[PDB]
């Protein structure tokens, strides 16, 4: 994972 | 911490053409996979820098995006659609290798890959 939900 | 400088899109010294697979793929791009509801994280290179992931570039060393890949269409970098579909293949198999499955991202590629299997199964010539 790359946490692209933190990114919103 | 930084970012590689991405794939190049244009080359002086790589021979260039459109074939008619090649275009084939670009309509497959842009119709339906550019447009898919899963393709957001896929039309740019991993930014590291801003998403904190310093291990990015030390797993994958042979980076690539649909942005790149729509670019080199484009531009016709291209020789021959077996370069493009595996640059698609690069795509996917970076996903799979830097995350884990039940990544919600891994889910993204895989349907996203199934989609451009059917496409690539439909093929032209
Ligand atoms: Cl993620
Ligand atoms: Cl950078
Ligand atoms: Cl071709
Ligand atoms: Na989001
Ligand atoms: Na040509
Ligand atoms: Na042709
Ligand atoms: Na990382
Ligand atoms: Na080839």
């Amino acid at each position: 994972a790359k946490g692209l939900l933190l990114k919103g | 911490s930084m970012n590689p400088p991405p794939p190049e899109t244009s080359n002086p010294n790589k021979p260039k053409r459109q074939t008619n697979q090649l275009q084939y793929l670009l309509r497959v791009v842009l119709k339906t996979l550019w447009k898919h509801q899963f393709a957001w994280p896929f039309q740019q290179p991993v930014d590291a820098v801003k998403l904190n992931l310093p291990d990015y570039y030390k797993i994958i060393k042979t980076p690539m995006d649909m942005g790149t890949i729509k670019k080199r269409l484009e531009n016709n970098y291209y020789w021959n659609a077996q370069e493009c579909i595996q640059d698609f293949n690069t795509m996917f198999t970076n996903c799979y290798i830097y995350n884990k499955p039940g990544d919600d991202i891994v889910l993204m590629a895989e349907a996203l890959e199934k989609l451009f299997l059917q496409k690539i199964n439909e093929l032209p010539t």
